[PDB]
């Protein structure tokens, strides 16, 4: 459509907006179908379709306002998520984190940064 | 005014720094707490049952080798022991109790970096990553 770094970042933001907007309707339809929400699927759908401000409201069942703390200062998210990933991979290599919900582990791998995980059970 | 000079883009870290800088009373309570941490009772590392006996080579080594073999009448067969109580063995329980008392004393005395290094040495990546936060 038409500082290099700043320009690239603005383009990235616009593309993200487009991606979120084009999937918005579909994501909203999907959520209505879920009925009682399940962190295995509901959270996956919200995460891939953004709207993290409403995702936090959806996660109040367990209680989560570190995210409000994030909206206040959008900062250091990279390192926060990286430490989460480190914890997760430690759990994976420790043979634990197995008897927990099946795709809860799937979603944890998403925040970690591994798109395909071959586990000890060859899954 | 550089102590509180910021924008919305300034992180919560700089927020806490500015608050401790401007708020003289919070900083005074922090210095008193720092004196309390400095003057504290710390357990001996290699001269007591704290770490000298808790120099474990591997974490949950007993839980890996045995399978409640100690709590069995024959030979038989931090997320896992939370989800299932039955996992933890007595040896690892007592050793973790000792290491936990050590790490908690270190934290209360303010040696958090040394507590993190100790978590790294003992193999406790969980407690280490937790202290990193």
């Amino acid at each position: 459509g038409q500082n290099e770094y700043v320009r690239n970042l603005e383009r990235r933001k616009a593309f993200s907006h487009w991606l979120a907007h084009t999937a918005e309707e579909r994501i909203e339809e999907e959520v209505s179908l879920y009925g009682p929400e399940r962190h295995v699927e509901a959270v996956f759908s919200f995460l891939t379709g953004g709207r993290i401000s409403d995702a936090c409201r959806l996660a109040q069942k367990s209680g989560d306002h570190r995210l409000s703390l994030l909206l206040s200062q959008m900062v250091g998210s990279q390192e926060m998520r990286e430490l989460i990933s480190l914890q997760l991979v430690d759990w994976n290599k420790l043979q634990v984190d197995h008897y927990i919900q099946e795709e809860r582990l799937r979603v944890f791998c998403l925040l970690s940064g591994t798109p395909v995980w071959r586990s000890s059970d060859n899954r | 005014n550089m102590f509180e000079i910021a924008a919305p883009n300034a992180s919560e870290k700089t927020i806490v720094d500015k608050l401790f800088q401007r708020d003289t009373l919070v900083r005074q309570s922090q210095l008193v707490v720092d004196w309390l941490e400095s003057i504290a009772k710390d357990e001996v590392g290699d001269f007591s049952d704290n770490i000298e006996y808790y120099a474990k080579s591997v974490y949950w080594e007993n839980t890996l080798h045995t399978l409640k073999q100690r709590s069995m009448l024959s030979l038989g067969s931090p997320d896992a022991p939370i989800r299932q109580k039955l996992p933890l063995d007595d040896l690892d329980r007592e050793d973790d109790i000792r290491l936990l008392k050590y790490l908690f004393t270190l934290i209360r005395a303010g040696m958090t970096d040394e507590a993190q290094r100790l978590c790294k040495r003992c193999g406790q990546a969980w407690r280490a990553a937790t202290l990193e936060g």
